[PDB]
């Protein structure tokens, strides 16, 4: 075991490391002839040696955070002359927040818009990329139109740009939004007017904008841009789409976890699970995320139609029957919740 | 028709509330037109024959 | 629309404990006690109340038939952490209009029976609590 | 649940054994002798298990 | 699953008192009682509690056979030395489901009974008691 | 080794008060109160208790048939001179193991009756007593 | 308890396939592994029984 | 028009404390005290005061749940820094006729409580404070 | 998000004196007086004031079970040299936050009690002190 060691040692003064963020995970692709698989990237430092310094560089813009460095980054690595459909596959079985791909073609990005709207709407799992140059009306698919990003004397395309962009944005907290977020690091952008910005922010492009001062972004919105009276104004914002996803995922994690399979499927459960769900929204409400006065209920409108579909008469039955009424495996709930937004537009008049 | 396992979460807004529909009474009534003849029993306002005119209607 | 038969009775009520089915329970209760200061009002007899606030206080009584409340606080209990409970009580009378369902939360026990048994007796457990919150599910 | 015997079987076995159904009481069947054949019929429902949960939030 | 049979008859109880067997017990009991503090919240209504610990109160009665208590406890008592002994309690019903055991350590009596009697009244002895540990031994 | 024939019967009780055998005992007792002090300790949830003493505290109540207690003490009380006694108590059942015999000393009284009768009622007299010491003779 | 998304630890990989495949195949009758979140596990817990009768129900 | 109702509770405050919300406020004061100066005219029988100026008091008193204070002023107090701090007090009753907030400045705080421990007790901490400017928000 | 566990109960504190552990603790407080100068500024109603100084306070009472604090200043005290000793003290509830860890330096006692009995109750001690510095160790 050796003998007793008692090492004083004298060292100058090192820089501190920014603090790292539980919240926001990431999910890079490279393309390298080296080094093929999946690797989690905790920090800066550990970066495999096979990657390309460019692949480094890509790694390096992705790692730094608004607030706070991202969690967690996932890069999987594939050499090339291969369709991006095998990648999607590798990354459908891990758990990720957004996707970002700096290398990129035309049809490689209407692969990974139509992926992901494939699982937003059918596979009901929320997750989002962003893009350099798409169209897609979706909300989780974000749309970063900036040309010729200078950095440190270097050239950044708006297709190689999306992987700071994605940082950014996984960096920061819940809280706060990108709105008006400055970055030190950007040096020039090129020229451009406040009428177009004024265009592109209403056709929904997250565009770079030239304040007084440093660069920052303008506004904070989704690439959505079609209303309807389901989905209003409120699902253009990315802060409340991040905390709506959010709510989704735990709730998903709870039912899946305790309740898929594992207990029958009665009126004292359904009353039971009914009182979970209604904890776990007292306890986000503790924590500011969402409005209080939230609630949780059966859906009776639901049950009644698909005790109607299976051809019970409904005649001579009270609500309560109706209510307690056996549903084969099916459970029908509503609730109700509320959130705020940000600060954003202040005016101020002044008598002299 | 069964099929996988169905685990969805949806976000929506702004419901609107409806007119309670009772079980009390029974109206007789007659009307003419020259076509969908003989007696008609209707429940609510969606299951209307469309052989009646709109003036039948009001 | 009153006949004798719709007072509820106490034999069709029911109870879960922290999700768990008790069978083995004889009496639940549960009630809010308000908290109420006098004002007097000048140039009126009469005084006045002011609302404050509220108490929650139960009890639980039950057959002595396992360790329950052992397992569920006995440990917890000498380390110095102290756990809080959800229950649920039904009543449904068959012969009542409906049923009555209220959950019960934030409980908190008042104290932790090891041993009580005497010659010639049957066994019985008395847990008195409080509480903070509560939800309504299925009211009259 | 509820357990009886089994009348259908019973009447088909004296039917097949020659016997004559016809002018006869429901009890006066049920108490037949039916050689070394014994019919019952019992009567009991279970549920499923949660498969499929719907979820509708409002903002 | 539940039974009015699977209720225990305390008549199958035993007690072990500084490692000796009394065959002569009527009645055993033992509890702790918790100290809780209103702490009252801004912002709501229904005032919380916060656990700060909690006493150890029981008591033994036994038909009076023998001198066992003075043997115990009288001549230490005077000296102003105070002794601390264990008890040990087993519940043990053929129709219920297991046995209960618990040691009920550190226990210090409350006063001591010299003489008690009445004409035509059989004798008995009621002895309270404090504690402050305990252990499980087979809880069902 | 125990039958309810060993339970020790009151009728078998005897009493000497003052060296003067009585008859007449209806009922005699005498206990130690001990006095405890609460005492926290940093660290442990259960609450510990300090022993600092006690209280002798007894009473005799017997059929009224003579001025045993007006002779004991009623003119001395006056003069402002406290008196004390010494009692023995014998306790001795033939089905029981053996004799239990106390004697206790620098006895009190606590009051005085002079007169207490009710028409159709017999006559009773309660006498409370505190104490300091004591003996065992021939303890079981 | 049900057998539904059931999970596999000791499988490793599956072949790629659809989920509408999997649906018409369920609907078929059918037991089949499906890949989901976390580790893989059982699709569903029907048996082969698919003709639907009077006498024997979708249960 | 005086109602009973109407009365503020002091359950409904709230407050912040240099831009940061504190929710284990307990109690929150503040008083401003004139300075006056006796003055006595010539042929006139009662004495009449000069107002002067003012001196500003007030305390706050919370839960102890964190080291708030220590990090807010004790490496600063060290090395000959006082730091001032802005405070916002609001108190809002649903039954009342409005709310009330006032935003106290330039506090200087008179002490820091290191520690302050009990066995047996919770945790409390009292910090009074100077100021000397305030504003009206939302007057009744 | 104030929840009422976790308030900080003072059962669960420790003390450190002279680098050995009290574990006879009772009571433990330590506290900053600052020194303020009343300041009239020309034009200016409200009194400001100005930061000076502080000064150090402290009190530790204990459970008598030995002499401590004689062997501590006694003989040193007598001769005319004074000690100056190093007091930790650490509050570590289960169910808070964290746990909180303060060093107070150059302490120097203010007395030495000799002796203080008294027939009935148990005994105590209490030791005030001043203080010049401190440090944080775990803070919250």
């Amino acid at each position: 075991i050796g003998l007793p060691s008692i090492n004083i040692s004298f060292k100058e003064l090192a820089t501190t490391v920014k603090e790292r963020s539980a919240r926001g995970i990431i999910a890079m692709v490279l393309k390298d002839a080296k080094a093929l698989g999946l690797n989690e990237i905790h920090e800066k430092e550990d970066i495999p040696v096979d990657l390309s310094a460019e692949n480094k560089e890509y790694i390096n813009l992705a790692l730094m955070g608004n607030v706070n460095t991202p969690n967690k980054l996932l890069v999987y690595v594939i050499e090339g002359e291969a369709d991006i459909q095998t990648a999607l596959d590798f990354l459908e079985t891990k758990e990720f927040n957004y996707l970002c791909m700096p290398k990129a073609v035309e049809a490689d990005k209407t692969a990974i818009k139509n992926w992901i709207i494939k699982l937003r709407d059918i596979d009901k799992v929320k997750v989002k990329a962003v893009l350099g140059k798409v169209v897609g009306n979706h909300e989780g698919i974000i749309n970063f139109t900036t040309e010729d990003v200078l950095v440190g004397e270097k050239k950044y395309s708006v297709d190689e740009f999306t992987s700071r962009v994605a940082g950014l944005i996984a960096g920061t907290p819940l809280s706060q939004s990108v709105t008006y977020t400055k970055l030190s690091d950007v040096v020039d952008i090129p020229k451009m007017t406040k009428v177009d910005a004024e265009s592109r922010v209403n056709k929904g492009e997250l565009i770079l904008i030239k304040e007084a001062g440093a660069i920052r972004i303008a506004r904070g919105v989704n690439s959505l841009t079609e209303l309807t009276a389901e989905k209003g104004e409120m699902f253009q914002k990315i802060k409340i789409v991040d905390t709506l996803d959010i709510i989704h995922s735990d709730i998903r994690k709870v039912i899946i976890d305790d309740y898929i399979g594992k207990v029958t499927n009665s009126y004292d459960n359904k009353c039971l699970l009914i009182v979970a769900i209604k904890s776990y929204l007292e306890e986000l409400e503790k924590s500011a995320l969402i409005e209080s006065d939230s609630t949780v209920e059966i859906d009776f409108e639901a049950q009644k139609s698909y005790l109607k579909s299976k051809g019970v008469d409904l005649s001579y039955m009270t609500l309560q029957e109706i209510k307690e009424a056996n549903t084969g495996s099916k459970v029908f709930l509503k609730a109700k919740i509320k959130v705020l937004d940000a600060m954003e537009d202040i005016d101020l008049s002044i008598e002299i | 028709a069964i099929g996988l396992p169905s685990i969805n979460i949806s976000f929506k807004e702004l419901a609107t509330t409806v007119k309670e529909r009772s079980a009390r009474g029974i109206i007789a009534m007659v009307l003419k037109d020259a076509k969908a003849l003989g007696l008609n029993e209707i429940h609510e306002k969606e299951d209307i024959p469309v052989d009646l005119s709109a003036e039948n209607k009001e | 629309n009153m006949e004798a038969r719709n007072v509820m009775s106490g034999t069709w009520g029911e109870l879960w404990l922290d999700g768990n089915k008790v069978a083995e329970v004889k009496k639940f209760q549960a009630k809010m006690e308000f908290t109420k200061e006098d004002i007097i009002i000048a140039g009126q007899m009469g005084t006045d109340t002011k609302y404050m606030g509220y108490k929650g206080k139960g009890s639980i009584t039950l057959y002595h038939v396992s360790s329950r409340m052992h397992k569920l606080i006995g440990e917890k209990i000498k380390r110095g952490s102290e756990p809080r409970f959800v229950a649920i009580s039904k009543l449904n009378d068959p012969d009542s209009y409906g049923a009555e369902r209220i959950a019960v939360k934030n409980i908190a026990f008042d104290d932790l029976t090891l041993a009580d048994w005497e010659v010639g007796v049957k066994g019985e457990i008395e847990a008195p609590f409080t509480f903070t919150e509560y939800d309504f599910l299925d009211i009259i």
